[PDB]
């Protein structure tokens, strides 16, 4: 029965190790991702949460009938 | 010897030669804030996929 239907304990042992490594890395990635989102939303210095401002190319830099702009 | 200017002459844009130095910061502008640094590097696939709850991709 063991020879025909099953494998040795090493396969399950090392598959468990691989699965555990993947799961732990995903957990730490999720925690880091939440922290990064919080910091970016608080400070606004990252690529995320970049809310639009007025484009400066719309300004007209020509004389304006009056010296004082 | 005064000649009356013709039609179209007093409205010309002309050039002026001056010893007055060109003002540097006429608007009295403050220093502009530094921009957000940049995006750089190569794009790698997401580590272990989306990492949504149970999805392995
Ligand atoms: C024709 C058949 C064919 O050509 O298939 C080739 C294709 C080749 O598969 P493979 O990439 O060599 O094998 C990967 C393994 O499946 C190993 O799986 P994987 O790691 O590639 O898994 C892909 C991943 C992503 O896969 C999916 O999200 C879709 C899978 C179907 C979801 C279950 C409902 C539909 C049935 O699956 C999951 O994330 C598991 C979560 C599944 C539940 C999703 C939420 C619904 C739960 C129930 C409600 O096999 C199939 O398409 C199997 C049928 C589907
Ligand atoms: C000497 C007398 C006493 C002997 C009694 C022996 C007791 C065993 C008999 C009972 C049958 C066991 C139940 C079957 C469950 C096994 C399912 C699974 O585990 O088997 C797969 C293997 O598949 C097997 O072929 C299972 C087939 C069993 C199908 C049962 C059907 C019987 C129904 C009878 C119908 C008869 C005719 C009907 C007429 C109408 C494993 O997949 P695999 O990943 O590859 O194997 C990994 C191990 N390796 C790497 C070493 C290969």
């Amino acid at each position: 029965i063991a020879r025909t239907f099953y494998d040795g304990p090493e396969k399950n042992y090392e598959k468990t190790m691989a699965i555990l490594q993947i799961e732990a890395e995903k957990a730490e990635l999720r925690l880091k991702e939440l922290e990064v989102r919080r910091l970016m939303r608080a400070r606004g210095d990252g690529p995320w949460y970049q809310y639009p401002t007025i484009d400066k190319a719309l300004i007209d830099h020509s004389p304006k009938t009056t010296p004082d702009n | 010897g005064w000649v009356r200017p013709d039609l179209g002459e007093l409205s010309k844009v002309t050039k002026v030669k001056t010893d007055r130095p060109l003002p540097e910061n006429p608007y009295h502008s403050r220093a502009r804030p530094e921009p957000n640094p940049e995006a750089e590097g190569d794009l790698k696939p997401a580590k272990h996929g989306s990492r949504l709850f149970f999805w392995t991709m």
